[PDB]
RNA sequence: GCUUGAGUCUCGUAGAGGGGGGUAGAAUUCCAGGUGUAGCGGUGAAAUGCGUAGAGAUCUGGAGGAAUACCGGUGGCGAAGGCGGCCCCCUGGACGAAGACUGACGCUCAGGUGCGAAAGCGUGGGGAGCAAACAGGAUUAGAUACCCUGGUAGUCCACGCC
RNA sequence: CUUUAAUGUUUGAUGUUCUAACGUUGACCCGUAAUCCGGGUUGCGGACAGUGUCUGGUGGGUAGUUUGACUGGGGCGGUC
RNA sequence: AAUUCCUUGUCGGGUAAGUUCCGACCUGCACGAAUGGCGUAAUGAUGGCCAGGCUGUCUCCACCCGAGACUCAGUGAAAUUGAACUCGCUGUGAAGAUGCAGUGUACCCGCGGCAAGACGGAAAGACCCCGUGAACCUUUACUAUAGCUUGACACUGAACA
RNA sequence: GCUCGCCGGAAGACCAAGGGUUCCUGUCCAACGUUAAUCGGGGCAGGGUGAGUCGACCCCUAAGGCGAGGCCGAAAGGCGUAGUCGAUGGGAAACAGGUUAAUAUUCCUGUACUUGGUGUUACUGCGAAGGGGGGACGGAGAAGGCUAUGUUGGCCGGGCGACGGUUGUCCCGGUUUAAGCGUGUAGGCUGGUUUUCCAGGCAAAUCCGGAAAAUCAAGGCUGAGGCGUGAUGACGAGGCACUACGGUGCUGAAGCAACAAAUGCCCUGCUUCCAGGAAAAGCCUCUAAGCAUCAGGUAACAUCAAAUCGUACCCCAAACCGACACAGGUGGUCAGGUAGAGAAUACCAAGGCGCUUGAGAGAACUCGGGUGAAGGAACUAGGCAAAAUGGUGCCGUAACUUCGGGAGAAGGCACGCUGAUAUGUAGGUGAGGUCCCUCGCGGAUGGAGCUGAAAUCAGUCGAAGAUACCAGCUGGCUGCAACUGUUUAUUAAAAACACAGCACUGUGCAAACACGAAAGUGGACGUAUACGGUGUGACGCCUGCCCGGUGCCGGAAGGUUAAU
RNA sequence: AGGACCGAACCGACUAAUGUUGAAAAAUUAGCGGAUGACUUGUGGCUGGGGGUGAAAGGCCAAUCAAACCGGGAGAUAGCU
């Protein structure tokens, strides 16, 4: 659960630690890691593209399936991991086969559970289906937008998405924003919510945890000069004109949405 | 006082050296330049 | 020592007693659409407001939240606060015919501990109606009110406080 | 001549369906013991998106500039 | 008050004496609620004030120990510089005189010191003004323009109301 | 040559980078050395750098670079697949003595080790830009076991002390010895063996993974250090013959034990934490296509090969970067004695220097310090500067607080030496013995030696005992910023910036946004508990009213309105 | 355990004095801040000039920065000296 730290050094006053004793004590499973080298704030180019991003601990990438596969092949859960790569836990799965694989880990999920992703999967949290055999009103997660992709939406630590409607070729979705979409029903979708609920809970404390992140500090405009932002200038603090990019448009409203074919499918905007 | 010269070969090779000018197109109007010129060393680097 | 106070067992009975989950039906609101036209709403009167970009009214489909009309009672249960649709799971108490058992094991209890309406506070959600604050329009000599039109916290859920 | 539930026969606005251009940063196969890119099979979208030319708006995000003179220094005021 | 012009506002405390300080009043020139308001333990090579200790900070300097400065031998620069036989005073004068006029004073030349002057040296004043000068920055200046966006035509076709 | 001083976690030693002959010897003193110079990093001549084991090269890859084709782009060119480069990282192997004027793990002596080629013999399924294993990985903390190293004792050699005493519990010196081979231990990790089956590993597999049976907890892997061998060897204090006094040669005694020890090793281990900690090859294993007394793979022996380049010298510097023989800068490694927590500091070892102008004299004034009567901030813009305090143990400690703090609050007391407790105690370490076990790097009892605080009583010295160096000033009231941090490298370190938090807003993934003329790329191998932009800035209590103006969001009824 | 405390190496630069034709085109001396972390450092790479990068000062980009340096237009122009 949350673990509010005892205040032995400022730093440590305001820290709120969120720790799960379920989770693997070791080194991850060395078939399922990939090299993962920083390179945000850096184009092909060699300029930066997002800033605020730089140094932070350095991770190894974990293949987590997505496009979930080896139909009517049960798998039984081994210990779930943590991933610096997501705000979700993982969980390693070992097929009857022989074959052991990454998933993002539902809420329910314990070590020893029984998974499975065919059409003829029971329904239940953990196992993914295509959504023309899940029902109407089930909350899912890992779900994808297109069929044979992989999941995409719902990936998140705590996220779901409502099942609202079928088309009858199509599913209505509620997606976490509060939008509603039309995605195909062929596309699969793991029954569930997505666990580590209590990531939002967590509390940085300082700024060193953010640098551990790997966010780099963030500088304002009213802050800079003249030539570097919008913003900037002045013989005291106020500025005094609309909030806008460092680019120029505007901040606060300015709806930024210049998408043409996929109207069709957002149903209703999100609020 | 950390002076702006501090030598390295590998680096001053890499940066002004022959084969970083021969390949640029550039650095073959460098090397065009100074045989026009009649310098005795080329890439002074090499 | 005894059972006659207190308690236990057998078999039943009624009950919105509590905790968790699921579901159902009216109705309100909102969205999309069909018909149709010049008013709707409100009040002691009006006016603000909605409607000439089509409101209100009628019908269809969908979404979401909250409370459960009738039964309903000078009824019932719980120590109190309190508890009302239906179904399931877990569980507390009360009462009764009859029989058996233990044998004063009882009563009250300052400190202590627990429970404790509504309003309020913290974190995370939800938000249909209602509605402190707030705004407009009335009333009045004035009206920071009673009235109307809206409307935020809150009312709802989880865990903590108070 | 203003109109007809089959005929001599056009133009312009949304709406629906199709596939066959176009898109595919969906899946599979081959080049190929290649995350590229082609070609092929199929799915999805589909005359939309996107691009070219023309065009109305917005546009200190950039760019070039202007922002007068007299004046009992200049500026303010006043004047031309 | 990092905010109050008047202003050292007024009252209280601290001091023998306090334009600063602390606590108040409100008469806020011209505070005010994420341009955040008020408070806040801890923290600070942060700003102001007070006190104890401590002392050459001072009254008010004295002595001593070293490195220079001074002399000797060796080596040996620099800024600057129209030329110099390069005094004081008062007046005059492009208006603050070593040089002009009147007058006074002054044998010639070093060495160690001090800086009052040579409007001393250095840097074609940076403040001010001027140039139909420059750059950069701003905007609601003018004119364009990248981007974003609107529509027509083309790529681009077939049916049905 | 003899004294004197200075450094000694360097001002000593060794490298890397960088430099390029400054290295050694002979000769010269014009110029260069801030002076002279017989000297020199100067001039002129010679000499000097020896590798299968050190480094480069080489095999392999990270960031990144280039990139056949390819996609894109007026051209130039941009990106990028296969691939190929790219160390700062990962793969074979050598140590100790001796030697030169100058080389040194390279030459010599002694003892080794590794990787390939060929040939002979014996056995046999060998075979891959393919699969699997392994390489292969974080921070912090805590042991234990050691070792480098040091001290003391023993032993050996020498001494018998310019001035009282001294060798007859004294003084000085030495007491060294490696790789390799064998043993496989203080530890650490892990259950092995056999059989059967397979919806997995881009196909196959006896390999990996998965499942099901019998058997016993005894098998494997890793691992410092010790001991034996190396080694009756080498080295070794001194002594002995010739001296041109550079020095050469012979001989060469003891060469043990105990204790204290690292920040080094076991240890890439163990424990714990979140921020979740390179890649590929060398190495092992499995088969695919192919071949079958063939080619190959193993084991033994013999023989051959290991090329090429660097190697001198400086390297907290007079050889590099700073125009200088410049008070500056420059990465790693080694790490002695006494006091000490210590890599502080003081004095010294080994070693290296006295900083390339001296000699006088003892003015002002300047610089760097020492001490001051009485007063004690009266100085000044301001306690600027100076002075002060400073350690360990124990007692004691306020308001306020977010309960952690504040706090070393403040303020005090004792510190030296000697003796006794105790001819050296508590503790640490552990030989001779004694007893067991599959009798060896084994276990149990001891308790000889060695080392050894801290405390208490008593005595004693000085003015003074944390006596030197070293080493904090303290308290109160306020403004600002929560804090740690960052900032105008060269006049501003702040109240500025950032910050964790908070909110608004955009964004449904081919996301927004950014770089790009476009491909493409970041965002992100992320997916609304995510990402961007903006403002505010922990925390506590809160954040009121105004949508008229300017932005933004929503709507299209009417007016105006472009190309066409 | 800790962007914990004291304090060396290490990183920095708050005060004062000296130096200001310096020993030094920013240092020395005496103190001073951090010193397990938003630390520090070696080697190599990447970002290129209306551009980069910036815990933001218009700081930094080779002793050069409100637009680097080099070459060219170029003998720009200069109603000014």
């Amino acid at each position: 659960a949350v673990v509010k730290c005892k205040p032995t050094s400022p730093g440590r006053r305001h820290v709120v630690k969120v720790v799960n004793p379920e989770l693997h004590k070791g080194k991850p499973f060395a078939p399922l890691l990939e090299k993962n080298s920083k390179s945000g704030g850096r184009n092909n180019n060699g300029r930066i593209t997002t800033r605020h991003i730089g140094g932070g601990h350095k991770q190894a990438y974990r293949i987590v399936d997505f496009k979930r596969n080896k139909d009517g092949i049960p798998a039984v859960v081994e210990r779930l991991e943590y991933d610096p790569n997501r705000s979700a836990n993982i969980a390693l799965v070992l097929y009857k086969d022989g074959e052991r694989r990454y998933i993002l880990a539902p809420k329910g999920l314990k070590a020893g559970d029984q998974i499975q992703s065919g059409v003829d999967a029971a329904i239940k949290p953990g196992n993914t289906l295509p959504m023309r055999n899940i029902p109407v009103g089930s909350t899912v997660h890992n779900v994808e937008m297109k069929p044979g992709k992989g999941g995409q939406l719902a990936r998140s630590a705590g996220t779901y998405v409502q099942i609202v409607a079928r088309d009858g070729a199509y599913v209505t979705l509620r997606l976490r924003s509060g939008e509603m979409r039309k995605v195909e029903a062929d596309c699969r979708a793991t029954l569930g919510e997505v666990g580590n609920a209590e990531h939002m809970l967590r509390v940085l404390g300082k700024a060193g945890a953010a640098r551990w992140r790997g966010v780099r500090p963030t500088v304002r405009g009213t802050a800079m000069n003249p030539v570097d932002h919008p913003h900037g200038g002045g013989e005291g603090r106020n500025f005094g004109k609309h909030p806008v990019t460092p680019w120029g448009v505007q901040t606060k409203g300015k709806k930024t949405r210049s998408n043409k074919r996929t109207d069709k499918f957002i149903v209703r905007r999100r609020s | 006082m950390k002076r702006t010269f501090q030598p390295s070969v590998l680096k001053r090779n890499r940066s002004h050296g022959f084969r970083a000018r021969m390949a640029t197109k550039n650095g073959r109007q460098v090397l065009a330049r100074r045989r026009a010129k009649g310098r005795a060393r080329l890439t002074v680097s090499k």
